[PDB]
RNA sequence: GACCAGGCCCGGGCGACUGUUUACCAAAAACACAGGUCUCCGCAAAGUCGUAAGACCAUGUAUGGGGGCUGACGCCUGCCC
RNA sequence: AGGGCCUAAGAUCAGGCCGAAAGGCGUAGUCGAUGGACAACAGGUGAAUAUUCCUGUACUACCCCUUGUUGGUCCCGAGGGACGGAGGAGGCUAGGUUAGCCGAAAGAUGGUUAUCGGUUCAAGGACGCAAGGUGAAGGGGUAGAGAAAAUGCCUCGAGCCAAUGUUCGAGUACCAGGCGCUACGGCGCUGAAGUAACCGAUGCCAUACUCCCAGGAAAAGCUCGAACGACCUUCAACAAAAGGGUACCUGUACCCGAAACCGACACAGGUAGGUAGGUAGAGAAUACCUAGGGGCGCGAG
RNA sequence: GUGAAACUAAGUGGAGGUCCGAACCGACUGAUGUUGAAGAAUCAGCGGAUGAGUUGUGGUUAGGGGUGAAAUGCCACUCGA
């Protein structure tokens, strides 16, 4: 009875707010240099 | 309202011809030039579009240290740019 | 020592120095306008050094 | 909440052209603004308390109150309220603590605050932690005032006052107990004046140990201080007021 | 077992204490300090900066704000106008 | 990465005030990142560039077309962006080690294979959360100047929030080792195994939890929304769908714990941030080493 | 253990201008250096090292001035102007 108009909203949801997650997991770790996973695979020095 | 600078007809100096072009053209399929400083990517494909009769999958350009804007004219896989530079005295 | 001394120079941004000596900050003062007054008259080449483009090869972003 | 704003004036210490006139400021915590309607002008609209928090920007506590209509507004927090207490403005209700009502129709000797000197200004006196003023009299266009310093002062009649002792008495039972309490506080060192050359400060100089040697305590620029008075002479307000201080 | 990795005790002066200071001869007993006391100021506040406008004080209002001296804490602080 | 977006400290300041001149104050605004807001990764190539060129697989913003609704758009009123320090426990991974699996193996000396190598894979799409945490997250109408916030009503397979993880991406590669080059450099063919266990971060969960007081930026993008006031309006504005089609300016070299910056020097000096392997050890100290880089521009006695 | 407070044993907890000690910031002692490797260093030790802490970027204060936890110290190897 109407019981998934919370699922319609909140999965798409979900989705959006994990990509906005993702996304600023990238940019903070862009801004403090270690990204792209070539040099991470690379450095390993001390 | 088109150019950011509206420069002349004219832009584009000279072909660039040394060994490094004549081999990109054979691998990239991509023509390079010499152009305005004051040239624009839009500009520089609506002018050797429109100049020649061929399509610009894309134009990537810099400016050598001296001040004079160097530009790589990529073409689509259908036009031959071997054939094509060969007609301008390139090979 | 660990702090070095005395070296009145450091390596800092043409942005800065140009905002602090730079042609658009003279210009606006009275008295630093007749500044450019004497070095067009002494006819020196570079009139104030420490001017930045905001265009390339030589900017500060 | 759209009462707690950051936007703070920044330096607060330093003039218009850039010199240190206010001395002794500055490092500090950062902090927000509470604006606290003071006015208290929304009236014959009744009030309910909801939180009483800390402004880092006063000794007193603010009081968050929510209308009857449905909007919200920060005030001082009086002396014995509570969560979940009730207040109004206005000219007749009755002597509650926390009411606001214009000093004419107030009883003869009651413990209030907030109080305006002008009218449509706000509220000046009796602010800070502990405030408290006790009307005297009345006469004509005044009403005779004793303020928190001990000093009788006709105002105007018809200005407003919020009712009750202004709270959080217990802020003089801080010992602060080390430099950097008063330093994160805002508040910055203070050079004896004995202590600096002669160029600097009146009493400056002198070898060895120096006595403040020169007849007279002086300020900085000098002016004696240490007895001396300095309320203008034929201020405006001089016949307004009744007594001294303490 | 190498490198690495507290010497300890008893008695006195000064300052309570962490702190700051003479870049390039002085790091302390010097300054600051919490605490104390006095004196000014009722808001168009005293004070400060400015020829002025006006700015700080304070978007603060006497449990607050400016200035003099003393310098935790304990017991004290006499005579002379 | 910056600019074409946003604002702080600060700057400049229309009208306005004040001043012999020069100018000073100051609102509306406008600038001003060190901050907010925003869309890409691996492998490949090459004398000198590569998240920029190549190959694969992605994502953001616009113009088509299928459904539509009648207005849009700005101003404007809200939500939200949105913020402290300290501490601690849990779940994870990056990384390490050991085993297994696969290939190779004479290293001239008592023994000895106990030896040596390899065991790798990003962004993104689809999909579920446990003795991880908590037990209103997320809604819907209604009164009263009231569309949001606020005083009373109900309802929730009683559940939510996430980093990791399962798949495709990736029947491709990548790959240790073998089989041929001909002179001072890499390059053609081939191509095995590609897992498990334990240790484990200062990395992520977490703008989470507890505690504390000294009480912890703004503005736009974003989401609502009812007004009033203007514009743009029936070859149109806002919503959704696969497939298309389209893609501005500047920086990019090289040094950057330095013989290239700053110290007059190819000067025993100073210089913001990032990545952090093994053995021993509490440890980013130390000692000896790996990857990587060097033997200090006078030598001989 | 009390009329209940008070008080006291064990757990839990993670305060502190707390302790020891790298980076970081300093500059106490010596040795070296003195036409230096360096117009304040090298070396061996030293203090703080969660705070009144350090520091990058971008700004503010100006010489009858500024700034100064105050030495007349600092304000571009210049400071009783």
């Amino acid at each position: 009875q109407l019981k998934l108009e919370q699922k319609i909203k909140m999965k798409m949801a979900k989705k959006i707010r994990l990509r906005r997650t993702g996304l600023c997991a990238k940019e903070s770790l862009r801004k403090r240099g270690a990204w792209p996973p070539s040099k991470m695979k690379k450095l390993k020095n001390v | 309202y088109p150019r950011r600078i509206l420069d002349v007809y004219q832009i584009l100096q000279s072909p660039i011809i040394t060994e490094a072009a004549i081999k990109n053209i054979a691998d990239e399929n991509s023509l390079l030039f010499t152009v305005d400083v004051r040239a624009d990517k839009k500009m520089i494909r609506e002018a050797i579009s429109n100049f020649f009769g061929v399509k610009v999958r894309k134009v990537n350009t810099l400016i050598r240290p001296d001040g004079t804007k160097k530009a790589y004219i990529m073409l689509n896989k259908e036009y031959n740019a071997s054939e094509l530079a060969k007609k301008i005295g390139i090979f | 020592g660990k702090a070095a001394l005395c070296l009145t120079k450091r390596s800092r941004s043409r942005k800065s120095l140009a905002r602090t000596h730079g042609f658009r900050l003279r210009m606006s003062t009275t008295s630093g306008r007749a500044l450019l007054k004497r070095r067009r008259a002494k006819g020196r080449k570079i009139l104030c050094t420490k001017t930045n483009p905001s265009s390339g090869k030589r900017a500060s972003p | 909440n759209n009462l707690i704003s950051g936007q703070r004036r920044c330096g607060k210490g330093r003039n218009a052209r850039g010199i240190i006139t206010a001395r002794h400021r500055g490092g500090g915590h950062k902090r927000l603004y509470r604006k606290i309607d003071f006015r208290r002008n929304e009236k014959d609209i009744y009030g309910k308390i909801v939180t009483i928090e800390y402004d880092p920007n006063r000794n007193a506590y603010i009081c968050l109150i929510h209308y009857g209509d449905g909007e919200k507004r920060y005030i001082l927090h009086p002396r014995g309220a509570i969560i979940g207490d009730t207040i109004v403005s206005g000219t007749e209700v009755p002597i509650k603590m926390g009411n606001a009502l214009p000093l004419t129709d107030m009883p003869l000797g009651t413990a209030i605050h907030n109080i305006e000197i002008t009218l449509g200004r706000g509220g000046q006196l009796a602010r800070a932690a502990g405030a408290v003023a006790k009307l005297i009299a009345k006469e004509g266009k005044s009403a005779t005032l004793k303020l928190p310093s001990g000093e009788v002062r006709l105002i105007s009649k018809n200005c407003s006052a919020t009712v009750g002792q202004v709270g959080n008495v217990g802020v003089n039972q801080k010992r602060l107990g080390r430099a950097g309490s008063k330093r994160w506080l805002g508040k910055r060192p203070v050079v004896r004046g004995v202590v600096m050359n002669p160029v600097d400060h009146p009493h400056g100089g002198g070898e060895g140990r120096a006595p403040i040697g020169r007849k007279s305590p002086t300020t900085p620029w000098g002016y004696p201080a240490l007895g001396r008075r300095s309320r203008k002479r034929n201020k405006y307000s001089d016949n307004f007021i009744i007594r001294r201080r303490s």
